[PDB]
RNA sequence: UGCU
């Protein structure tokens, strides 16, 4: 390590840099997540009390805890009730356009809201299928059962669609209908268990740890429930200084250069993380901060309603365990359950709800970073600390001005004091302090001076990216442009990462050495003229935005001839399957259908060489949505507006679209007779 | 913002204050039928005038003591509860704007008010329509035709209907059965109200005590860490073939090839030669893929893990317990030093071909010339050679996957030096792979020249002597399984270069900068603690060696080296404000050097860098 | 033929109504919702299968084509053996394209020119930017957002939706849609994707125009007085070591909108109550074909006068507090910057109020100028600490001289005198002047001391040794820089004064009366003539043309005209009226002519002929006579003063010609007889089925035959238009009930 | 079956 210490030239916060491994192999997951996930379910418990009272926290439904209760030499899960009461009034008093811009989100962009926006999530737990499925599917079946078991239409609104699972959660039988054909039968409390499950799983390829985690997903009947609060938690938070989460990349830099003013006699510089996070945060603590925060201003109950739902759900969580807790005899491997014979968990063995188990305590999962960084946030509001703080959702720095050392100690302690409050917990083992201010992290950004380059976290993204040629070009030439224009790759890095990139890129089509498309290259007299073809470099430094085919035809490089080729529209290799609609500007006929291919013939398809009822209902939906928006123009630049519905509405289009087609009157019939 | 195109500025500004839309159903909507309202009021008094004063006048959205003022003024008294919208001086009575789903079977509201009823199309009933003239009639349906684009625009028809009937719901509401379920695992109710007044107690804490000196890491006892990589690394060598393609360069090497075990280990039987010779005379004649014989079995463990359950099985004998895994510890190796000085080894070649990329602008040629230089000060390196070898064999082991084959491939490591020379690394043997995960692995029997053999450094590798033209080689032959992620991160390991290649731009462009002119062959002085004493040494050799430690880190990347590197970030940054005359403190509990030392167990180069950092000073002054 | 298309939309539309009974239940606005159903076309990794699927036997997937040979030169290109689906089935060898690339049919040069549109002007960009010389530098980056490429047009996003429809499908449009719309860069637009919708699909071609006209800014670090308009080039003209100097100019209409705003803020800030008179003639005037309100929202400008016009029409200004050459943000302070009203009782009777800003309690202001880069912290009107971050020797006398007069630090002036007061800028130019030659007040104001690491020379110099240096002044130890969070919005004074809200009350931002910028032109389009201030031309055919434009197509202000003129009351074209007739001496027959033509047609102003004769009777009577001459008879005609444009009384010629079938005022046909639309129209009427009455093809084909009743189509819904027979707009009437309401409430 |  002392190589990567210099002392004359450049300081070690330039070296930081190095102590990266990456380009190496990722760490990953091998086995059964029971063990992580039962950590994870019995450590809120072991944080409640001093001592650890695992049998006597596993009765106590919401953790409140008094201040003489409070751990200050560990973690300390739970939090001081009047103590969020206070801090979200402080929170409240202060910061008044924040919640002038919340009182804007609830009356006006709230109503608007779509459901479609949870269509937007990755695998998510399907409580049909017991399975984990990408998030449209379980979206679109969620609908249809709700559909069918409240016997209405749920509207495209988002309250709409939390009204509706409401409503179905007030049935006694719920049944879910779908081709395969099968029927699924649910009792309240099976849907009410199904929708309280979060689906535990490994997290592979993730850097930096040396322990391998869990991570979690809940089900459709609740992330609508939760998009709300974090819609809302967001707008609160990209109207307040002390928040670092809703800003990212060089903005999250200028908001943190806008607080690193160091005047005072003693300013120090505070930067650190929170142990146990997402465990030791109670969800009646985001109830009850939520709840100030309505009630302070002037909110109906509804809204207050729908807001604490999706924590109280989370009170009620169901962890889904892994494939059971490892045993051996001899050399043998056996998995088997919580309850089975004794382990290190056995405390936990009452909260076993089929292969579930239940945790009151905790988050267990990060589902609420926003709503945990307000609650960070509102502790901050007190009369002792006077310096700024930012917060995303655990990793915080702070900046001290204070006139004496004693001061800023005292600062400091309160700060760790009132986090401790709401249940969040510096991590001792990772808050450094440094009493004169200049040098800090916050995440994973080092500033001296300025907030230096860090290259080894853009050499992940060095890979091409296997789409095509021309495509895969384009990304990786615009990724180093972005990375030398945010500072993590100079000129010499930026070069060098393009001539890696651009040999790389080659070697990935077949274009150097002698390969077959090379052979059948040199035996056929056909010279390169492209990058991916095996001709020399276009692109430079410079002209790492410019495409590259623009770029040869500038330069010569590329004849007039070769052009008409490449770029043909109606090449075999990149022709559609189906017509395709084109604009026609200021035409008799507006519109013209006609079989299209896309212009560069290097952008083919690569075959990919190997719930299906639901997947032929994506493909007619797929189906309906083309002829909208071939008979619908309009649709492609605003919202779908038309009255009807799509049989009716397409109908009266295509009539339209035909009595202006302007040709003979019983043409016009001829074509209208045909119509379904 | 929110007001709505068709609504006046100075009407929306207006409605701001004059009901608590929070607390009402639709309050954006029940704001827009207000300014609908009173727009409407606004167009009915469009500048009338009446003995010299205006016609009409407007008591919406005015305050109540101008409005009973004027109200006593004309001899008119209204209550509180309901207030005409406007008054019309000529035909003397109060009249109200009213919004009507329906504009039949409509009959007066209140008796002590007109009412000048209109529909969402703009329409208005019999009596309003006499009342009114043609030119306001014309101006109202207009407005109103404008806001019923806007409604259908926006998708808001139902929330208008809504509102202008009358009554709605609440937009969400909860039920019985499910508060009841929600209430199950909390001890408030939907809407808590805790008892407890707000306050902030006082908590007895804590003292931040001071980093007065820098953290030692632990050092872990045990036998020294044998090269558990890939390949071999620095121990590298190659057999310079005459020129030819691959398979020529193959027949060459197997005609004229002795084979003779020098050192066997019983991870790795020496019977397996077999297996490499048979690849060997596959690949000789242009067939890389061969039938299984009777050692591939012991050579890729094929089957092997029936024989284990079974033995596992007849073995298994006592209770039931619990996992209880546990990690060998290992001290750090004499070889990690060794590896560290011969990686700086002079070559003759560079070893570094990367085609320049154009150059346009005078930027163009300045970072294309630090590129050069870069190139040319660590490419004659016997860690760029290694680098090459690593590359080539990952990619072209990494090319045969994908598939489920049962047979044995043949996936040579040959590179080209700048006269035609084949040069012969290894070859890599890939057996039956029915491969389906990301993470699963795949049977090895990786063949390469060793330079020189070490017992303790190479415990696994059965060592053989290949005699070709009157020279002596010798030949690694270990057995290993390796999956499908990590050979494809290793098949782009060209890109270990550019964080040298980062910390030799810095330095280079920092000097330009400072004195405001590029020089491109600055060599300056790096002063650093090379045996625990702070002593100069050049940009160059520094670079080298920086590439060497990072290609060492990359190609032992595990658990324990990710979360030594993410843990000593903190660290670092300490020793740096430690060197600048700044002061550390920390938390009551804080131990930074713990989260460190969970993390050096048996990983060799984890271990040198916690020797490393232990050597140079921990104090400063 | 065109027969095709209709043809092929209707199989699809049987064929999704037989392949899909339901999905077509659904309300279409369901679309909105299950457009995103697009499931089956997710993967994983293909950056792991990249090297393996090129080296596949048969990598390439495409639909089954004649024009690639099954085998060429002995490679086989093609495979068929398999054909599971036999549609979209077929496999090509990796070959295929560079097959392709020979030996394969072209294209016309129009398509390849069409294609590579955009590309080409970025390379053209690109080889047309100045490559200077390079600057290497230690460099302290600013982190704003940026463009991230040129726009052919600037429009406020509000509009783009708009001006897309009017570019791409205008007869599903609305007269309310291409109100809405930046015509301009709906004509660009057309212009440049008419040969481009030919190649590329609809969305794609929609996509293309709406990245041409969409700003889309991007957060980068940016040097400061180095600023590239845009981050096309950050990477090769920027960076942390060294700057490529470029020779760019604005080329942007931003300083004649500057130009124009000025104007009708001075001319705004001589009337009563100057707030709704902006107000008022913003709402008036149209640039080119557009509302003034929008054009100012589709330029967000750091000017001043820019800024004062958008926030009077309730958008927000980046307008930061600039003094001389040095800008100033305040990080944070505990209230806003007062003001005290000094009055100077020098002598008796000739006595000035100059008031100045001050800070009261404590504040941290960021400030930069030029390369000069750091912030200060001030208690009251005490400096505590100064950080600077400059290059060395360089002379900081401006930057620190502007810190002073911000902060109202040194007291010489300010309070004091140091000489009579008379006037802002005079007093202003003198405390620069004086400071610039006796520049002690800073030292001795700061404080010296012997310590050699302190930078900051007693010559207000950057690292010069010297044996002494200016006490607590040291280099800036770490990047600062301003950053708002919570949306800032802006509050407009009466006296046309734009504040910020603070915490504690109000923080001024701009202050016209101290605002200096010499007059420019106006932009191209502007017309003034429905606003109150005409004058603001420069040019007396366009002052002439604005008001008869003004007073024909109205008949309530040619009322006013003639009765202002008539009885010689104040009226908003008085100077208008002087500046254009000549001095003369037939005010009074004028007048006589006004009496007899008023008293033998009292209906007069219903004939726009009529209103002509009556505008140049009105506009001779209210013209500068002469006292000593005595008054002649009116003539038929006069010319302009200072030109020679002829105005005709009967309208035969000159600048205003009333034929028989429309009349032609300054060269343009104000007024047609039948086919025109002078009031305006409507809208009365949305339905889901064809009214009775015509429908028109687009929104402005049925503004050019100028029906009594026309209909359009927008999502399945008619709008019929039919004419606008009030004699008054919304907006004044609103205006009238609004003022009528506060003016009962004042008693 | 050929990336310095």
């Amino acid at each position: 390590m002392n190589l990567f210490t210099p002392l004359s030239e450049i300081n070690p916060t330039t070296t930081q840099e190095l102590l990266y491994a990456y380009t190496g192999p990722a760490p990953v997951a091998y086995g059964t997540r029971t063990r992580a996930v039962l950590e994870n379910i019995i450590r809120p418990y072991q944080y409640f009390y001093k001592e650890p009272n695992v049998q006597r926290a596993l009765d106590i439904k919401t953790g409140c805890k008094e201040p003489e209760d409070i751990n200050v030499e560990g973690p300390s899960s739970g939090f001081h009730t009047a103590s969020v009461l206070k801090l979200a009034d402080n929170f409240f008093r202060k910061y008044r356009p924040a919640m002038e811009k919340l009182k804007y989100w609830i009356l006006v962009k709230l109503p608007k809201l779509k459901y479609a926006e949870l269509s937007k999530g990755r695998q998510t737990y399907s409580f049909i299928h017991k399975r984990n499925l990408p998030a449209p599917i379980a979206l679109e079946e969620t609908v249809e059962f709700l559909e069918q078991n409240l016997r209405r239409k749920i509207g495209p609104t988002l309250l709409s669609y939390c009204q509706a699972i409401a409503d179905v959660m007030e049935l006694d039988e719920t049944t879910y209908e779908g081709a395969r054909t099968y029927t699924i039968k649910f009792s309240r409390e099976e849907l009410w268990d199904q929708m309280r499950t979060l689906n535990t799983m490994w997290k592979h390829l993730e850097r930096g740890r040396l322990n391998r985690r869990t991570i979690a997903t809940p089900s459709m009947l609740i992330r609508g429930f939760v998009k709300i609060v974090e819609d809302a938690a967001k707008e609160i938070l990209e109207n307040v200084p002390t928040s670092g989460v809703p800003v990212g990349g060089e903005e999250k830099l200028a908001k943190l250069a806008s607080k690193q003013t160091f005047h005072t006699a003693v300013t120090g510089e505070l930067s650190g993380d929170q142990e146990k996070f997402n465990e030791c945060l109670d969800p009646d603590a985001m109830r009850l901060m939520w709840t100030v925060f309505l009630r302070k201003l002037g909110c109906p109950d509804w809204i207050m309603e729908l807001f604490n739902i999706p924590f109280m759900v989370f009170k009620s969580k169901l962890a889904d365990m892994g494939e059971g807790l490892v045993y051996t005899k001899g050399k043998l491997t056996d998995r088997k359950p919580l309850g089975e014979m004794p382990s290190e968990f056995d405390d936990l063995v009452r909260n076993v709800v089929g292969n579930s188990i239940s945790c009151r305590l905790g988050m267990f999962m990060g589902m609420y970073n926003l709503t945990s960084t307000l609650l960070a946030l509102i502790s901050i509001e007190r009369e002792e600390l006077t310096g700024s703080h930012v917060e995303s959702s655990d990793d915080f720095i702070h900046f001290f001005n204070c006139k004496t050392h004693e001061e800023m100690f005292k600062q400091a302690e309160t700060l760790r004091l009132t986090l401790k409050l709401v249940g969040i917990n510096m991590s001792p083992s990772k808050c450094i302090l440094i009493s004169p201010a200049g040098i800090g992290e916050f995440n994973s950004k080092f500033h001296h001076r300025d907030f230096v380059g860090n290259v080894a976290t853009e050499l992940p993204a060095l890979v091409p990216n296997g789409t095509n040629p021309m495509t895969d070009l384009a990304m990786g030439l615009n990724v180093i442009k972005h990375s030398v224009n945010t500072g993590q790759m100079n000129l010499c890095t930026g070069a060098l990462a393009m001539r890696i990139f651009n040999h790389a890129y080659k070697y990935a089509y077949m274009a150097l050495g002698v390969t077959r498309r090379t052979r059948f290259m040199e035996e056929n007299a056909i010279t390169p003229l492209l990058t991916n073809q095996g001709a020399s470099p276009v692109h430079s430094f410079s002209t790492m935005h410019l495409d590259e085919v623009a770029l040869r035809r500038h330069l010569g490089l590329l004849d007039e001839e070769t052009l008409r080729r490449i770029l043909n529209p109606n090449n075999p290799v990149t022709q559609k399957g189906d017509p395709s609609m084109f604009f026609r500007i200021e035409n008799k006929m507006p519109q013209i259908m006609e079989d299209y291919s896309v212009p560069s013939c290097f952008k083919y398809t690569l075959s990919r060489n190997r719930h299906k009822a639901l997947l032929n209902k994506e493909e007619r939906y797929q189906r309906v949505t083309s002829i909208i928006n071939k008979l619908f123009p309009e649709v492609l630049i605003q919202e779908a507006s038309a009255p009807g519905t799509v049989r009716e509405s397409l109908k009266r289009r295509l009539e339209l679209v035909v009595e202006r087609s302007d040709l003979d009157e019983e043409r016009k019939k001829r074509i209208l007779s045909r119509i379904f | 913002t929110d007001r709505p195109d068709h609504i006046d500025s100075r009407v929306w500004e207006l409605s701001e204050t004059q009901e608590d839309w929070i607390t009402q159903v639709h309050g954006h909507v029940r704001r827009v039928v207000e300014c609908w309202k009173y727009t409407i009021c606004c167009l009915i008094s469009n500048m009338h005038t009446h003995r010299g004063a205006p016609q009409y006048d407007v008591f919406k959205w005015q305050d109540r003591s101008t409005i009973e003022w004027i109200c006593s003024k004309k001899k008119v008294q209204y209550p509180e509860r309901d207030t005409p919208d406007l008054y019309d001086n000529e035909r003397a009575v109060a009249y109200k704007v009213l919004l009507v789903s329906d504009l039949s079977d409509h009959s007066p509201t209140s008796g002590i008010y007109h009412d000048l009823a209109f529909n969402l199309e703009g329409e208005a009933e019999e009596s309003c329509a006499l009342v009114l003239r043609g030119s306001q009639l014309q101006d109202i349906k207009g407005f109103l035709c404008r806001a019923l684009e806007w409604v259908v625009s926006n998708n808001l028809t139902q929330e208008v209907v809504e509102t202008i009937s009358g009554e709605a719901k609440l937009q969400f509401s909860v039920g019985t059965t499910f508060r009841t379920l929600l209430k199950r695992d909390t001890d408030w109710d939907v809407i808590p109200t805790p008892r407890v007044e707000p306050n902030v107690p006082r908590i007895e804490g804590r003292r931040w005590t001071q980093m007065k000196k820098l953290p030692l890491l632990k050092e872990k006892e045990g036998p020294p860490s044998p090269w558990r990589a890939l390949l071999l690394g620095a121990d590298s060598e190659y057999i310079v073939c005459p020129p030819g393609t691959d398979q020529e360069a193959i027949s060459w090497i197997h005609s004229q090839s002795e084979i003779e075990c020098i050192r066997e280990s019983k991870s790795t039987p020496a019977s397996v030669i077999t297996c490499l010779t048979s690849s060997l005379q596959s690949f000789a004649e242009g067939n890389p893929v061969r039938s299984r014989i009777h050692e591939d079995i012991i050579a890729f463990g094929i089957n092997k893990k029936q024989e284990k359950k079974q033995s596992a099985s007849s073995s298994a004998s006592g209770e039931w317990k619990r996992a209880e895994y546990q990690v060998e510890e290992m001290s750090l190796p004499p070889w990690v030093e060794e590896e560290m000085v011969l990686l700086r080894s002079d070559q003759e070649d560079n070893w570094i071909e990367l085609e320049k990329n154009a150059i346009y602008t005078e930027v163009d040629g300045v970072a294309e010339g630090l590129v050069d230089k870069y190139i040319e000060i660590v490419g004659r390196t016997k860690v760029a050679s290694v680098i090459e070898k690593w590359q080539i064999a990952a990619t072209r082991t990494f090319s045969q996957l994908h598939t489920d084959r049962s047979r044995i491939t043949a996936c040579p490591i040959i590179t080209r030096d700048p006269s035609g020379n084949c040069q012969f690394w290894g070859m890599v043997l890939l057996g039956p792979h029915h491969v389906k995960r990301d993470t699963d692995n795949a049977p090895l029997l990786i063949a390469e020249i060793m330079g020189e053999d070490t017992e303790e450094k190479y415990p696994k590798h059965s060592v053989f002597s290949l005699k070709v033209e009157e020279k002596q080689f010798l030949l690694s032959l270990k057995i290993t399984s390796f999956s499908r992620n990590k050979l494809y991160t290793f098949s782009n390991i060209r890109r270990v270069l550019i964080q040298p290649a980062s910390i030799y731009s810095q330095v280079v462009l920092s000097r330009a900068a400072e004195n405001n002119s590029l020089n491109l062959e600055v060599n300056p002085e790096i002063q650093l603690y090379l045996e625990g004493a702070q002593r100069g040494m050049t940009l160059y050799q520094w670079v080298r060696m920086i590439l060497c430690l990072e290609f060492l880190m990359a190609i032992y990347n595990n658990p324990q080296m990710e979360g030594f590197l993410a843990n000593m970030r903190r660290l670092h940054m300490s020793r740096h404000a430690m060197m600048e005359r700044r002061q550390v403190f920390l938390p009551f509990g804080s131990r930074p050097e713990d989260k460190v030392n969970e993390c050096i167990i048996n990983n060799p180069i984890v271990a040198y860098l916690a020797k490393g950092w232990n050597s140079m000073p921990n104090v400063y002054y | 033929e065109s027969e095709c298309t209709l043809r092929a939309l209707v199989e699809e539309y049987n064929g999704a109504c037989k392949e899909a009974p339901k999905e077509m239940s659904k309300q279409f606005t369901d679309y909105n919702t299950f457009k995103r159903y697009t499931t089956s076309k997710k993967d994983h990794a293909p950056q792991m299968r990249l090297v393996y699927s090129v080296r596949k036997p048969w990598p390439i997937s495409m639909t089954p084509s004649k024009e690639i040979p099954l085998v060429f030169n002995g490679t086989k290109l093609k495979d068929t053996i398999l054909d599971l689906g036999e549609s979209k089935r077929t496999r090509a060898n990796i070959v295929v394209p560079d097959y392709w690339s020979k030996y394969g049919s072209q294209t016309s040069l129009e398509v390849v020119n069409a294609i590579l549109y955009a590309e080409d002007l970025k390379v053209q960009r690109f080889f047309s930017t100045e490559w200077g010389e390079i600057r290497y530098g230690r460099m302290l980056p600013f982190r704003k957002p940026v463009q991230a490429c040129p726009t052919i047009e600037e429009v406020n996003p509000a509009s783009i939706p708009h001006t897309l429809l009017q570019v791409f499908c205008p007869q599903y449009t609305t007269l309310d849609s291409k109100r809405k719309a930046h015509m301009g860069a709906v004509e660009k637009l057309k212009r440049v994707m008419e040969p481009i919708c030919k190649v590329q699909t609809q969305e794609s071609a929609v996509h293309i125009a709406r990245s041409l006209i969409d700003s889309n800014k991007k957060w980068l670090p940016t040097v400061v007085d180095h600023t590239p308009r845009t981050a096309e080039m950050a990477h090769f003209l920027c960076s942390k070591y060294h700057y490529v100097h470029t020779n760019t100019q604005d080329l942007s209409d931003t300083r004649s909108i500057d130009n124009l705003c000025g104007e009708l803020v001075k001319r705004s800030l001589k009337c009563r109550c100057p707030k709704e008179t902006l107000v008022a003639n913003l709402d008036k005037i149209t640039i080119q074909g557009r509302p003034m309100r929008e054009v100012l929202a589709d330029h967000d400008g750091e000017l001043p006068y820019l800024g004062i016009c958008r926030v009077a029409m309730g958008l927000s200004t980046h307008h930061t507090m600039k003094i001389r050459s040095t800008k100033f943000s305040i990080l944070n302070s505990d209230h806003p910057r007062i003001e005290v009203k000094k009055v100077f009782s020098l002598s008796p009777d000739v006595q000035v109020t100059i008031p100045y800003r001050r800070f009261k309690g404590k504040a941290k202001v960021y400030f930069q100028n030029d390369q000069i880069q750091g912030y200060f912290s001030c208690t009251d009107r005490q400096i505590d600490e100064i950080k600077i971050s400059a290059p060395k020797n360089a002379p900081l006398l401006e930057p620190l001289l502007d810190i002073c007069y911000y902060g109202s630090f040194i007291e010489p002036g300010f309070e004091q005198t140091f000489g009579y007061p008379a006037g802002k800028r005079e007093f202003v130019d003198s405390f620069f002047m004086h400071h610039s030659k006796d520049h002690k007040a800073f030292l001795i104001h700061m404080g010296l001391d012997k310590d050699l690491s302190l930078p900051l020379s007693p010559e207000l110099n950057w690292k010069e040794p010297a044996l002494s240096k200016v006490c607590r002044v040291t280099e800036l130890d770490s990047t600062v820089q301003p950053y708002t969070s919570a949306t800032r919005e802006f509050v407009l004074g009466e006296t046309l004064n734009v504040y910020t809200q603070h915490e504690n009350g109000l923080e001024l931002l701009i202050c016209p009366t101290e605002i200096r910028s010499t007059r420019g032109p106006l932009p191209p389009g502007t017309n003034l003539s429905g606003s109150e201030f005409i004058d603001i031309y420069q040019d007396p055919f366009s002052r002439a043309k604005s008001l008869l434009k003004s007073t024909i197509l109205h008949a309530e202000r040619c009322k006013e005209f003639v009765g202002n003129m008539l009885e010689e009351y104040q009226d908003p074209a008085e100077t208008t009226v002087q500046s254009l007739v000549p001095i003369n001496t037939w005010g009074k027959s004028a007048k006589r002519k006004l009496q007899e033509e008023i008293t033998s047609d009292p209906d007069w102003h219903q004939c726009p002929r009529k209103r002509a004769k009556m505008s140049y009777l009105a506009i001779i009577a209210g013209s500068i006579q002469d006292r000593d001459k005595k008054q002649t008879n009116v003539p038929r005609a006069f010319m302009l003063r200072g030109s020679q444009i002829e105005y005709d009384m009967k309208a035969t010629r000159g600048l205003v010609v009333d034929t028989t079938n429309r009349i032609i005022v300054g060269g343009e046909t104000v007024l047609r007889e039948g086919k025109g639309g002078p009031e305006g129209y409507v809208q009365t009427g949305v339905f889901e089925e064809q009214p009775r009455c015509y429908l028109v093809d687009t929104p402005d084909h049925g503004l050019s035959m100028g029906l009594s009743r026309f209909c359009v189509h927008s999502q399945g819904r008619y709008f019929q238009y039919e004419k606008k027979i009030s004699i008054w707009e919304e907006t004044d009437n609103i205006k009238a009930t609004i003022d009528s309401q506060r003016d009962l409430k004042r008693r």
